[PDB]
């Protein structure tokens, strides 16, 4: 749901922002929405669904309710576990990504004048604190023990490797 | 516009003058147009044109001869003229023999 | 409009085909005399009256030269 | 949310009427709309659901000297859709100044659809680029859709103009037209008019009903697109987030249309994706390389098949970059539709940014410079006279698509702190 929010966030800005000032937040804003899309996309299309058609299959061939019972246990706590929700760090990089996303859409919201140089200086301030924790989450999740899949989705041409 | 005032265009066009500088010719042009406005001879598009073709053969321009057939053709083609037969009068009766 | 700008296409090309047939039989008439004379000729006209007229014109030029 | 489909001109309503008979094929209709017994779906996304039980959908009805449009008229489509709200050609300045008159009540009419529906995500133009019927009265009433309503998206699906054509004034028309399509639209889906047709006579042996089997190719097309949001998914059940990561600046929002099967008159992703990513199927045909890619599958997909095939359209590099930046081909699962044809069950379509829309832009922008030079194609047309005395509307849309096509090889270098 958090992550859903900052989507709607995201695409406000760039339809508002086209008036029929900057370049800066272009690109700010181009790797953020394509971050949050490309989670969703991992988070569904390799642990949810594969996992719950599996889990259909033990719903024909299964004779008893307490193979049911752990087939749905595990279930639940890979789908947490391989995520950033019961890690035991939890990753905490991704809360502060999230909060730089919405401190960002929250200024580029207001870009009607009526200084540019004022919201390009705290735009630029974030794209640092935002470029670092990109790098820092792909780095603290590759030493972390399926990494190349979601790794190769967020970035594909390699323009950040680290 | 009318007739009168455009045959003083006409007397404007074939002399190279203003109409306050000769009234002569005018007076020329409403005596001869005047007290006649109406065709009472025969009246045929068709019979014209095979004496335009007749004329050409006699002149040896029978090449030309076949260029009147393709441009009373375009002449039929627009089709905005009111009396096609005058007008081929009128311009076979000025016909010069050059050879 | 634009159709009524079509129809004064189609009278120039009236008036060309027109000088076409001028240059052939070889008459004097140029092509600003001869948009004179298809207006005549719309309102109905002797074309026996006209070319005495247009042959004392062309003998007046010269002559009151 | 709801779309709210608008479609004008001759090529425009054959379009829209082939892209309306196509839904009401696809959805639990009737051609008077009504309601089957088999239909996780949506019927309010270009469909309201309407007082006599028939879903009708929400079109504005444009006619600009009618021909087809009255064979649309007794038609049994016609009791699918008619709000009645039909209202009175080869030229853009003729159809731009027509449109300019009478803008109050079709705005009236846009405004009586936008009170219709409760929720509105985007207008979808049917538009023929140069078509003489859609164009001008197209370029102005997109207008004064992005001027009148700055919040919500405009769509214009568009045709390149050549059709290997006579009309000398077409690419001025399309100039025009095309920096209208610059400066006053969101996103616009292009398609070219040779690449269809090639694809036609490929896939048949038609020469003379090129049209109409063009109309079902983009038909299908649309129909493709909206999938996802006529069914819901997980993303894309809204116009934006589909059209956010294709286009990565203002400038840059025309889109390649790409579809996997050309046929629908056993096979999984991996052979399909590899497929794909030719450009021979692609139905619109120096370093050319892509923005952004993304595709929408539909069919009864293995969900492991997508993961290894994305492995192996990786290490094969079968797909242009990007250099400032990622921005891929991203993978998206969309339902098979019910009562569709049971061909090619593993179906996919993408749509991509791609630069080498830019060669078919300056290709065109060379024949308008010829024509220009030349000074004998203006044909004088009185509307093009009346219009614009000057003729500067001409050069302001030349520098605006020379400004596009910096901007576009600009994209094309690693540096895009370099601009145009």
């Amino acid at each position: 749901f958090y992550c859903k929010h900052v989507e709607r966030q995201l695409c406000s800005v760039w339809i508002s922002n086209k008036t029929a000032w900057f370049a800066g937040a272009f690109t700010l804003r181009q790797r953020m929405l394509n971050f949050v899309q490309n989670i969703q996309y991992y988070m569904m299309f390799e642990v949810m669904e594969p996992t719950w058609h599996i889990l259909e299959k033990n719903l024909k061939s299964a004779s008893n309710i307490d193979d049911v019972l752990g087939h749905h246990t595990g279930f639940l706590d890979t789908c947490l576990k391989d995520c950033m929700l019961t890690n035991p760090e939890l990753l905490k990089v991704f809360s502060k990504l999230m909060s730089v996303c919405v401190m960002f859409t929250n200024c580029m919201q207001k870009f009607t004048q009526s200084l540019v140089s004022g919201f390009e200086a705290t735009i630029n301030k974030f794209d640092k604190n935002f470029s670092a924790h990109l790098l820092d989450l792909l780095a603290r999740l590759s030493i972390y023990s399926g990494m190349a899949s979601v790794i190769s989705r967020l970035d594909f041409n390699g323009f950040y490797t680290e | 516009k009318s007739p009168n005032v455009l045959l003083q265009n006409l007397c404007c066009r074939i002399l190279g003058r203003s109409e306050a500088d000769v009234a002569q010719q005018f007076q020329y042009a409403v005596r001869v147009i005047g007290s006649n406005f109406a065709p009472t001879v025969e009246r045929d598009e068709f019979l014209v044109a095979e004496k335009i073709k007749k004329e050409l053969i006699r002149q040896r321009r029978e090449a030309d001869a076949a260029l009147f057939s393709e441009l009373h053709r375009k002449l039929h083609s627009q089709g905005v003229l009111k009396n096609k037969w005058s007008i081929l009068y009128l311009l076979l009766s000025l016909s010069e023999d050059p050879r | 409009a634009a159709a009524a700008a079509a129809n004064l296409n189609a009278v120039r090309e009236t008036m060309d085909v027109l000088l076409e047939i001028s240059r052939i039989l070889n008459t004097g008439l140029d092509m600003e005399t001869l948009s004179i004379c298809v207006r005549l000729c719309e309102q109905g006209i002797n074309p026996e009256a006209l070319s005495s007229v247009i042959k004392e014109l062309r003998k007046a030029t010269e002559a009151l030269k | 949310r709801e779309i709210i489909t608008l479609q004008l001109g001759q090529c425009g309503n054959q379009i829209g009427f082939e892209f309306w008979k196509q839904l009401c094929a696809e959805h639990g209709i009737s051609p008077e709309g009504i309601v089957e017994e088999f239909a996780t779906d949506r019927k309010d996304v270009f469909f309201y659901q309407a007082d006599d039980e028939h879903y009708i959908p929400r079109a504005v009805l444009l006619d600009l000297e009618p021909r087809v449009i009255h064979s649309i008229l007794n038609s049994p489509y016609a009791k699918l859709y008619n709000p009645e709200n039909i209202y009175l050609g080869n030229n853009w300045a003729s159809g731009f100044s027509q449109g300019e008159k009478i803008h109050e009540d079709i705005f009236d009419i846009i405004d009586r659809e936008a009170d219709g529906s409760d929720s509105l995500e985007g207008f979808v133009l049917c538009h023929s680029i140069a078509g003489g019927t859609g164009s001008g009265l197209g370029s102005y009433l997109l207008e004064r859709l992005n001027d009148r309503y700055p919040k919500k998206l405009v769509q214009t699906y568009s045709v390149f103009p050549n059709q290997d054509e006579d009309v000398v004034v077409q690419p001025y028309n399309s100039l025009l037209t095309l920096k209208r399509l610059t400066q006053n639209a969101d996103c616009v889906v292009v398609l070219d008019n040779t690449a269809l047709n090639r694809i036609a006579t490929d896939r048949l042996h038609i020469q003379n009903p090129s049209f109409s089997q063009i109309n079902q190719l983009v038909s299908t097309i649309m129909s493709a697109s909206t999938t996802t949001l006529r069914y819901p998914g997980y993303m894309n059940n809204d116009l934006i987030g589909l059209i956010a990561s294709l286009i990565p600046t203002p400038r840059l929002h025309f889109l390649m249309t790409g579809y996997t099967p050309l046929t629908t008159d056993k096979t999984t992703v991996l052979d399909v994706m590899r497929r794909l990513l030719q450009p021979k199927n692609v139905m619109v045909s120096t370093n050319h390389c892509y923005i952004a890619i993304l595709n929408i599958i539909q069919g009864e997909v293995d969900p492991t098949q997508v993961h290894k095939s994305l492995q192996r359209i990786r290490e094969r590099k079968l797909a242009n970059f990007i250099p400032w930046g990622p921005a891929s081909i991203q993978v998206a699962l969309s339902r098979k539709s019910p009562y569709l044809p049971s061909a090619h069950r593993v179906s996919g379509l993408m749509m991509a940014n791609h630069t080498s829309i830019s060669s078919l832009f300056e290709r065109t922008c060379r024949q308008y410079d010829k024509l220009r030079k030349r000074e004998a194609f203006l044909e004088q047309f009185r509307k093009e006279d009346m219009f614009k005395d000057n003729f500067d509307e001409m050069d302001t849309s030349r520098e605006i698509v020379q400004q596009l096509i910096d901007e576009y090889h600009a994209a094309t270098r690693p540096d895009y702190i370099s601009w145009g």
